[PDB]
């Protein structure tokens, strides 16, 4: 349920990011062509430079949103897999974790937290050992296709197009600029 | 089909409606004349329609009714209000009237009023008996105006900054003093949209005088509540009558136990316009301004109060500082000390582009004890203690820095106390 | 607290404060001190050209009648209420009864007279008319004690250093004519008790060779007199 909606959200965010990418590329090639041309359109050059700027900001925003959606999809998948694996082998985990997991309800908050972090560390060495012996890891069969479509990591273009950081004052001034440019293009 | 719908629609709808049913060459006249002509032609079929607007009375006993979308302008769209209506429904200036209007027969040009159906958004008959504004009892601003919007921008950071630097109360009287190019207009924006988001119950009114047309048109499309604005192109009498009618309309609204907020930018411009229009008294002060001129905008500012038995009238008016003209000062110290709160700004903070530019030490409020509780009063006092020592620019940098990572003002308080 | 302790009976006096110094609640405290300590005296609280909410608070937190003029109406209302309150005070004097007046503020009344008085050509530095001077002098000297029976007395309120220039001229002429003047701010205390003008006049001649007792006349006595608060010092400028 949640995985399907998250997957379609991620795919449409990726589509929008690609749309912004090719729009920015078209604007850039248009600006370069007019710079190379003999035509002395200073006003058009400034307008195209503004277009380049606003398209770059829109691409950054789209890449950020797509990254957030990808992370949300991965988090939801991890949570669901852990929930069902726990429903399967809760007694199996608890048999090993009993020395500091029993009496959880009656333990005080600080004792609860210290036991939680101790078990956390111990399972961390367990995980690093399992990875040290090092098989080939594979997706769960229930939701393999969604994850392989999403992929282990997002596109490198998404991560390096979001490298720059804009103060949200710049973000809102760019929001006004983008709204004005969209209205002008519609006109 | 009320006047409001076709008044609000853009030029395209007007020209389309004109060319659909037989208006010729309708594209080459002023919009108020356009709506007058098209509505007269449509009403020639004798179909009574509803009306809306705010009434006023001129020197003669006859009265006019204007529209809000027309920026309170006297023109062909004005609606007759006979003095018989004034007697038979105890009418007084500023009452918003809704009812059937009368198409014009021979001998008159404008549209009259057939009947009244809604006075001040209320039934006309039950409003016959009402309490006048003069005998109302003023009271402190007991209710806090929680304008912390919590949307998640540095504009919200400015909102939180004046939350931490000012105590905006329901029904108070506030003054804002700032040099030019410091952030006044969109600080007033902050106030407007924060009130709209946090307090939809109260009505929002923004009054702008002798402002540039681009500022007016960007203000009209940004605030949720209705906004009245008259640019500098119009003469002084335009601004004067706009201010009079809007303040008395707010008076009529608050007479109905309503919460009204008026954002004025500026009050110095209003004083200058009143001085220009008022007859000379022969007792001129420094700067070419006489005595009785300042009285009118000054009672205007004094109109703000809080009613004990219901309703509040808040006025947030801006005052120009150090513009190089002596009368700007004259007004500055003439209104100084007459407001329930003062909000000061410095241009040098804006020079280094730290925003907003509110002077934390200079900004203050009167009677904070009754407005808030003791615990939050002490919680703000300890911030005053810790932020008073360093400089105001350093104070703002420190505040915005350690407030950026904090979601709300409360969490900011409990994050400071542990330090 | 008690007016007899501070203002006594029959003699005038002033209190002068800067903006943001605690005027309203101090006047409140004086009002209830008069009400409890001397209920026989007729209370009279008066306000000129200030916020209506404080007018309502004053008239609601006291027992005596509070004729006040808010800051909305022009100064003609202020001037005419001034004559009518002074006339009713004179009538109460003829009524053989003591009265106490809490007026706020005399600087407001004085510069209202200044901005309302007709031009007479006797203006001074800052455009201060002479009529707008001795009409306030008449009003302020009408507060003399009643020697036949009873005693009228008023407590005055004045504002200082309000960022303007009109107020300090009337302040210094009140200093010239003041009976007693309570002070709150820092500098004006030394300005009054140790006149900078007199200090500069003396220093122009340096240590003036005042012969015999003329040098010894200038004396300063600090007596830690017993006070209910506990050892409040009193400093007196003894002259010959
Ligand atoms: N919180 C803020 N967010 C974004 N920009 C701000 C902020 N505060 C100040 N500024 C900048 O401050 C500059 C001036 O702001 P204005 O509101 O136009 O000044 P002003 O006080 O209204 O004086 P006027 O209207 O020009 S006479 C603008 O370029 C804004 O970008
Ligand atoms: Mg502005």
């Amino acid at each position: 349920t949640a995985l399907q909606q998250a997957f379609d959200t991620c795919q449409n965010n990726k589509a929008a990011w690609l749309q912004r990418k090719n729009e920015l590329a078209a604007a850039e090639q248009e600006y370069l062509r007019l710079l190379s041309g003999e035509g002395r359109n200073v006003s058009r050059l400034d307008e195209l430079r503004n277009i380049i700027e606003v398209r770059k900001w829109q691409v950054n925003q789209a890449a950020g949103r797509y990254i957030r959606s990808h992370e949300a999809v991965q988090h939801i998948s991890i949570r669901d897999r852990l929930n069902d694996f726990m429903q399967q082998h809760g007694t199996a985990l608890a048999a090993a974790l009993a020395p500091e997991l029993m009496g959880y309800s009656e333990l005080t908050a600080i004792a609860r937290n210290c036991a939680i972090q101790r078990a956390t560390d111990a399972l961390r060495e367990a995980l690093l050992s399992w990875l040290a012996k090092g098989e080939k890891i594979n997706y769960s069969a229930q939701d393999s296709d969604i994850l392989t479509t999403i992929g282990f990591r997002p596109d490198v273009a998404s991560v390096d197009d979001s490298r720059e950081k804009f103060t949200p004052a710049q973000n809102m001034i760019f929001s006004r600029k983008s709204a004005q440019l969209a209205s002008r293009q519609s006109v | 089909m009320n006047l409001t719908e076709l008044k609000n629609t853009p030029v395209s709808e007007l020209i389309t409606l004109g060319e659909n049913m037989g208006l010729e060459n309708l594209a080459r006249m002023r919009k108020q004349d356009i709506i007058f002509a098209i509505l007269k032609q449509h009403a020639k079929s004798g179909e009574d329609i509803f009306g809306d607007g705010v009434l006023e009375i001129l020197q003669d006993g006859f009265g006019f009714l204007r529209s809000a979308d027309s920026s309170y302008l006297a023109g062909p769209d004005d609606i007759y209000v006979s003095p018989s209506q004034i007697r038979r429904f105890n009418l007084r200036t500023g009452d918003t009237i809704s009812g059937k209007i009368r198409p014009p027969k021979e001998g008159e040009r404008y549209f009259a009023l057939l009947k009244v159906n809604e006075v001040n958004f209320d039934k006309p008959e039950n409003a016959r008996n009402k309490i006048l504004f003069e005998n109302l009892t003023p009271l402190h601003a007991n209710s806090r105006l929680r304008m912390e919007r919590g949307n998640g921008s540095t504009e919200d950071l400015t909102a939180r900054v004046l939350d931490l630097a000012s105590l905006i109360g329901r029904g108070q009287r506030g003054l804002i003093v700032a040099p030019p190019k410091a952030g006044k207009t969109m600080l007033l924006q902050n106030i407007a949209q924060s009130i709209a988001y946090n307090h939809p119950d109260c009505v929002l009114m923004v009054l702008l005088i002798d402002e540039r047309p681009e500022e007016v048109t960007e203000m009209q499309r940004l605030v949720k509540g209705e906004v009245v604005a008259s640019t500098f192109d119009e003469p002084a009498s335009r601004h004067v009558q706009v201010a009079e009618m809007v303040i008395e309309k707010a008076k009529r609204l608050v007479e109905h136990k309503k919460d009204v907020i008026i954002l004025l930018d500026s009050i110095t411009r209003l004083a200058r316009a009143y001085n220009t229009v008022v007859p000379a008294s022969g007792k001129v002060l420094t700067g070419g301004v006489d005595a009785n001129a300042l009285h009118r905008p000054k009672r205007f500012f004094g109109a703000a109060r809080n009613v004990e038995e219901g309703g509040s009238l808040t006025i947030i008016a801006t005052a120009l500082i150090d513009t190089g003209s002596k009368m700007d000062e004259v007004i500055y110290e003439e209104f100084k000390g007459t407001g329930n709160m003062e909000l000061h700004l410095s241009r040098k903070i804006a020079e280094k582009r730290v925003f907003p530019a509110i002077d934390y030490n200079r900004s203050g409020t009167r009677k904070e004890e009754l407005l808030t509780t003791q615990e939050e009063l002490q919680k703000m006092w300890i911030l005053r203690k810790i932020i008073h020592p360093m400089g105001e620019i350093d104070a703002m940098e420190f505040l915005i820095n350690k407030l950026a990572m904090t979601k709300t003002n409360d969490d900011f308080f409990e994050m400071m106390k542990r330090s």
